[PDB]
RNA sequence: CACCAACUUCCUAAACUUAAAUUGGGUUAAUCUAUAACUUUAUAGAUGCAACACUGUUAGUAUGAGUAACAAGAAUUCCAAU
């Protein structure tokens, strides 16, 4: 019975979720890559985009240096956001955070894993996919097809 | 244990009495002792059945081979390939000679249940029974409901 | 205990007559002590059965049974063996002929309980076999056609003999 | 309540050889193009994914010496450095990782 | 009868196979090193002249069997099938390759070739077909096209759609059949003997042997069917997943013989097409394909 | 390997060719549906007058929501809105090859996409000349109320005032039940919106919202013959005799920017 | 024991069959079971039931004359009842 | 105006008349000894000499059942790290 529900239930409570998410939301600011299961990486990319916005709101905003606070447990990082993060993200609007599956763990468990990363990071690029090149038989004939019409 | 065994219908090895009969049995051997209560009567049988025997079937090769043998032993093979032992062991010269009968008389054929007693080649004479038989036709072999 | 898997790879053939065609290879590769069960085991061998040796590794790479893992270790060994000393030209040119599992000797204990209750307990092992052919896996079967089918079940009712008649 | 009579192999046997109890095959297996190795449609490469974590760790290695205590974390945006390539005027007031290692062909 | 020139025109290939076959004697070894891509350094001792590069798509793994469709030896483009010659360099190329116009056009002649093997045989042996060449269109057309000579007697009769869709049924046996394409180079003089009576054909052979300094021409042959090619050919008919006949286009100055060219599409097993996708490049492959 | 592969529209299409796709999809779809907009221009099958024991054919519609509605009598009742979305015919059935009492039409509406559909259901519709339809239903039409297959249907078939019956797949509400079809009779019809085709149905109707649903004519005894005074086969844009009003109201209903009603 | 027991009713099973092909061929022709049976021992005819069975088989033309034999017998039977015992007995009826 | 149906009865070959404690008589598996035999036999003399059944005793292996059942706070630069 999960029709309609837009919250997962991890940790030991509501209050346990926040912990872990902010656990796992502090991990991720110091790193910007951070490997996690499947599912807590999905309930978790929501709320990693929603922090860069408040970092781009502003420094002197109350209720973002509140936030930020909160939900940072390091406080060095508090800086960081306003200074490294929010300067970053300023020409992007969006779709801060890149969330990829990575295969499952062998530890018995078989556990779903995603890596969770930001974008625009120094750190080495992940191996991402690449489209097919139009180059290809198929993407040449649509080629003619597009320089008929 | 007709469903757990074998059968076969009734055949001859290749008509043997067409033309003229012709004996199955082909070589018998037979193993003795110099000195063994099991072979006493055996042993006389030697002494005065063998001969009887080997006049009156001078067509079965017979060999008899006195040796030093814990129970004597009769072996019969047949034209066809059938191959029969009989132990020899404690029996008397009348059964001894019944049994050598017998085997004489019987076939190489296998003995299992015959389905049937009978065997022809030609069961059918005047033509057997088919559904057209004994049914009345019609002018110009107009089918049934023909308005025509 | 009775190890005639290993003495299957023992069998030497005569040497082949000019007018013989080339003999396929053969391969028997067993692991006697594997502390798995055979029944759950088995599950893994009746699927790869007449797959090839590629699909059947392919297939255990992504595998979450500790015996996929097993088995795909067992077929490594048995094609390394195949190309060093059963001169194997093709390392692709192999399929599964055969997979099964058997039961190996186990320990006895018993076991505890909180309660002054107690139990069996049993520590599992057991053997796998498996014969690999040289070739690719033999094509599927066809399923017969309704056309097939009519013509066997006209043939059938020739065939039929008359029961209990003159 | 326990079983009225010994359940039979045949009957035990059909249960476990039925197909839905058996192990279905897979057809999403894929190839690497990077490594050669396999991998699922819907899953990642490995083979080079392990020269990426182990490289990340190197580079991490390199960062917290640097650091050199907790809590130590730049308010400035960081950049990482190799042998053979030199600090340019945009990388001026970002912190600099220098690794020992070339440039990998990869990482760009 | 045409089964007549088939039946001479496979002994002649047969004669030539074995030739061949005799003129080498022994196995010779020939280290061939791997400078694909992938696995690179890896040395085979092949037999010369009769190893093929499928059988080192064989030795490594299943999968570049299926995933090879031709090899790069020495830098030059050779047949999977094709018996190796010496030591030297060998790479696999695949479907999927970052510039696969050389093996487009292995796909597009095979493709050709393989529709001018349906001409001939769809025709009832009554009426006469003579091939006069396949010609060599980009990919960007849509469309592959044959070019084929009737009959006079055929001067009024067009194909309808029930009979475009015959020749596909004709096309689609022959790649549920998977015929290995077989590759014979052999000098003009013999090629023109198996192809004397299609003039036509003649001519083709005549460009070939004058291109290179020798007589020594490129011949591929689909089991009974034969033809020339511009270039290496696909394995085997079984990599096509779709075909189909698009249309047929009459060329205007046809007095002496109606000059046909048909045009036809075809994919790969590697790459299959939606539904709506086929449709519309059918579509686009019955409009009439100019050389330029 | 030379086995089975899965594989997807999307597998082998290129960025550059894949926005082409999507953009060559939406001009499909509009080519086609225009072509069919005019039914009676496509030599439509002859037209009968109609008798007692008619019945016309039914529509299917997407469950939009509620609203209320007020009454020129003061009272408010909550309305539902359904819109008819490409609704099209698509296969006629002979009267004696369905059932013998009365003939069958085929309506499909809610154009769907062509990535993820059997090729049986794509060549169906190419035929047809229409994009595929997520939900195919069946209507018992009389012989005189036949419609040539391809013929657009539209809101403005029903009138405001009219009843109508609307069945669809009830909410599935787990292992405990549900997603079964069931039937609401006697619902009335208060305003029809011809820009936007949208029908408010009195009351409530089965299902979630954005559901498909199915409509067709009152079959309670007192509404035995209701389509008299109605399109008779149904109601054709193409023929344009007199241009329907946008929104159309029924006689107690109390429209918008109308003046407060007082209980004089 | 079932192959001992089964021996007794096999025999019994046999005859049922052989007198069940009997009455359909009979009535092929016309002929009751009963009447031909009758007939058959009013013509002192031993044949067997198995026997019977077997002519109608093999030798359909045969069986049609044995029929009339039956059925002639039974009309010089039907004739001999009607008769009351007064006249003669009938040319076929001679004993 | 009958047929079918029981080994009742007849017929070919044979047979010579209907339950169970108890009672009379004739054989026999296996092992050892005496004396022989010599691919496993004979005549005597002996005996821990024959098990589909005691909720039997011991061992093995099933069935229930792959069922009941059981298990480690997070991230990372790493398990005597932060
Ligand atoms: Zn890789």
């Amino acid at each position: 019975i999960s029709h309609g529900r837009v919250y997962r239930r991890l940790g030991l409570g509501p209050e346990s979720r926040i912990h872990l998410l902010r656990n796992l939301l502090t991990g991720l600011v110091r790193h910007e890559r951070i490997e996690a299961t499947w599912a807590r990486a999905d309930e978790m990319r929501g709320y990693a985009e929603k922090l860069i916005d408040y970092g781009k709101l502003g420094d002197t905003n109350e209720r973002a240096m509140r936030m930020a606070d909160f939900w940072l447990t390091e406080k060095d990082l508090i800086p960081k956001l306003f200074k490294v993060l929010a300067p970053r993200f300023q020409g992007q609007n969006g779709n801060y955070t890149r969330m990829l599956q990575i295969p499952n763990r062998k530890e018995q468990d078989r556990a779903k894993m995603a890596v969770i990363e930001y974008k625009g990071n120094y750190l080495p690029p992940l191996p991402l996919p690449h489209r097919d090149s139009n180059l290809t038989l198929l993407n040449q004939l649509l080629l003619g097809l597009q320089q008929d019409l | 244990t007709g469903r757990g065994t074998s059968s076969r219908f009734l055949t001859s090895v290749l008509h043997n009495g067409l033309g003229r009969y012709v004996q199955q049995l082909q070589r018998l051997s037979l193993s003795l002792s110099r000195d063994a209560p099991s072979s006493r009567g055996a042993r006389e049988f030697v002494e005065r059945e063998v001969t009887d025997f080997a006049r009156r079937n001078p067509g079965v090769v017979v060999y008899v081979n006195p040796r030093p043998c814990a129970m004597p032993r009769i072996v019969a093979e047949y034209l066809n390939g059938a191959v029969r032992e009989e132990n020899v062991n404690s029996k008397s010269v009348e059964e001894i000679k019944s049994l050598v009968q017998k085997l004489a008389d019987q076939s190489g054929l296998d003995v299992i249940r015959i389905r049937k007693p009978f065997h022809t080649d030609n069961p059918s004479i005047q033509g057997q029974w088919h559904p057209f038989t004994n049914k009345r036709t019609a002018l110009h072999g107009l089918r049934p409901r023909e308005l025509r | 205990i009775s190890r005639k898997w290993e003495k299957k790879n023992k069998i030497v053939y005569p040497p082949q007559l000019p007018g013989e065609p080339r003999r396929p290879a053969e391969i028997y590769h067993c692991r006697r002590q594997i502390k798995y069960s055979k029944d759950k085991m088995w599950y893994l061998a009746k699927m790869i059965r007449g797959m090839s040796i590629d699909q059947a590794l392919a297939q255990l790479e992504f595998n979450d049974k500790k015996g996929a893992q097993i088995i795909k270790e067992v077929l490594l060994e048995a094609q390394d063996m195949a190309v060093r000393d059963h001169n194997v030209e093709f390392r692709s040119n192999l399929h599964i002929a055969e997979s099964t599992s058997g039961r190996g000797q186990c320990l006895k204990r018993i076991r505890y309980h909180g309660r002054g209750r107690f139990g069996i307990m049993e520590k599992v092992y057991c053997h796998y076999f498996v014969k690999l052919v040289e070739g690719p896996p033999p094509p599927p079967e066809v399923p017969k056609t309704a056309v097939d089918h009519a013509k066997d079940y006209i043939q059938q009712l020739r065939s039929r003999t008359i029961i209990h008649t003159l | 309540a326990a079983p009225k009579n010994r359940r039979t192999i045949e009957v035990n046997r059909c249960r476990r050889r039925n197909p839905q109890k058996l192990i279905k095959i897979k057809n999403n297996i894929d190839i690497c193009p990077e490594c050669g190795h396999l991998k699922q449609k819907h899953v990642l490469c490995g083979y080079c994914y392990e020269k990426v974590r182990q490289e990340t760790t190197k580079i991490r290695q390199q960062i917290g010496a640097q650091e050199g205590g907790p809590f130590r974390a730049p308010s400035v945006e960081t950049m990482v450095l190799y042998t053979g390539e030199k600090p340019s005027e945009k990388d001026q007031g970002k912190r600099i990782v220098e690794r020992n290692i070339k440039r990998p062909s990869w990482f760009t | 009868s045409p089964t007549e020139l088939t039946e001479m025109r496979n002994d002649l290939f047969n004669r030539e196979k074995s030739r061949q076959l005799s003129l080498t004697p022994r196995t010779e070894k020939i280290e061939v090193k791997h400078v694909g891509k992938t696995d690179p350094g890896t040395v085979f001792v092949m037999n010369k002249n009769i190893s093929t590069p499928y059988s080192c798509a064989m030795h490594l793994s299943e999968w570049y069997c299926s995933k090879s469709i031709l090899a790069l030896v020495d830098g030059q483009p050779w047949d999977m099938y094709k018996p190796l010659t010496k030591s030297c360099e060998i790479k696999f190329l695949t479907f999927k390759d970052p510039d696969p116009k050389e093996v487009n056009k292995a796909y597009w002649r095979s493709c050709a070739m393989m529709l001018g093997c349906v001409i001939e045989r769809a025709f009832k042996d009554d009426y006469v077909v003579s091939l006069v060449r396949a010609p060599e269109v980009p990919v960007i057309a849509g469309a592959f096209c044959y070019d084929v000579t009737l009959d006079k007697r055929l001067d009024e009769w067009m194909p309808t759609k029930e009979n475009l869709r015959s020749f596909t049924k004709d096309a689609h046996a022959l790649i549920y059949r998977d015929l290995p394409f077989e590759t014979l180079d052999v000098d003009a003089r013999v090629a023109l003997e198996i192809f004397q009576h299609n003039k036509y054909k003649v001519d083709f052979i005549e460009e070939k042997a004058s291109q290179n300094p020798e007589r020594i021409v490129k011949l591929h042959r689909i089991g009974d069917f034969i033809d020339v090619s511009e270039g290496p050919l696909i394995p085997r008919t079984s990599v096509c997943f779709q075909y189909e006949v698009s249309a047929v286009h009459n060329l205007n100055p046809s007095q002496p013989n109606l000059i046909r060219r048909f045009q036809g599409l075809s994919l790969p097993t590697h790459l299959r097409a939606q539904f709506t996708i086929w449709d519309k490049l059918v579509e686009r492959s019955r409009k009439m394909v100019t050389e330029d | 390997l030379h086995s089975k592969s899965s594989t997807w529209w999307d597998e082998h299409l290129s960025e550059e060719n894949l926005s082409f796709v999507k953009q060559l999809v939406s001009d499909e779809n509009k080519t086609q549906l225009t072509s069919k907009l005019n039914p009676l221009k496509d030599e439509p099958w002859p037209l009968h007058p109609w008798e007692p024991g008619s019945f016309r054919v039914g529509l299917i519609a997407l469950k939009l929501g509620m609203m209320p509605l007020w009454t020129k009598d003061g009272q408010k009742h909550a309305v539902t809105l359904l819109q008819v979305q490409d609704c099209h015919v698509l296969k006629y059935t002979p009267k004696e090859d369905h059932n013998g009492k009365i003939a069958a039409l085929t309506v499909g509406g809610k154009t769907v996409s062509r990535f993820y559909k059997p090729d049986s259901r794509l060549e169906f519709y190419r035929d047809l000349g229409l994009p595929p339809k997520q939900i195919h239903k069946i209507f018992h039409v009389t012989d005189n109320a036949v419609i040539k297959p391809g013929t657009p249907l539209y809101a403005a078939h029903f009138r405001p005032g009219q009843y109508v019956d609307v069945t669809a797949k009830t909410i599935g509400k787990g292992f405990q039940m549900g997603n079964q079809n069931r039937t609401v009779y006697g619902l009335k019809v208060w305003r029809v919106n011809t820009k936007h085709n949208i029908i408010y149905v009195n009351g409530s109707v089965p299902g979630h919202k954005n559901c498909l649903v199915k409509i067709k004519d009152s079959t309670l005894p007192a509404y035995k013959d209701s389509c008299k005074n109605l399109p008779f086969p149904t109601y054709f844009p193409d023929g344009d005799e007199e241009e329907l009003p946008e929104d159309l109201f029924d006689e107690s209903v109390w429209q918008p920017s109308e003046p407060s009603i007082t209980f004089a | 024991v079932k192959c001992t027991k089964a021996r007794r009713l096999k025999k019994r099973n046999l005859r049922t069959l052989w007198i069940n092909r009997i009455t359909a061929a009979s009535q092929e022709h016309g002929l009751k079971y009963p009447a031909f049976i009758v007939n058959l021992i009013k013509c002192q005819v031993e044949l067997n039931r198995k026997v019977l069975v077997d002519l109608a088989i093999y030798e359909p033309k045969t069986f049609k004359s044995l029929a009339a034999l039956a059925k002639r017998r039974q009309q010089e039977g039907f004739a001999a009842a009607l008769g009351d015992g007064k006249e003669p007995e009938g040319i076929f009826s001679r004993v």
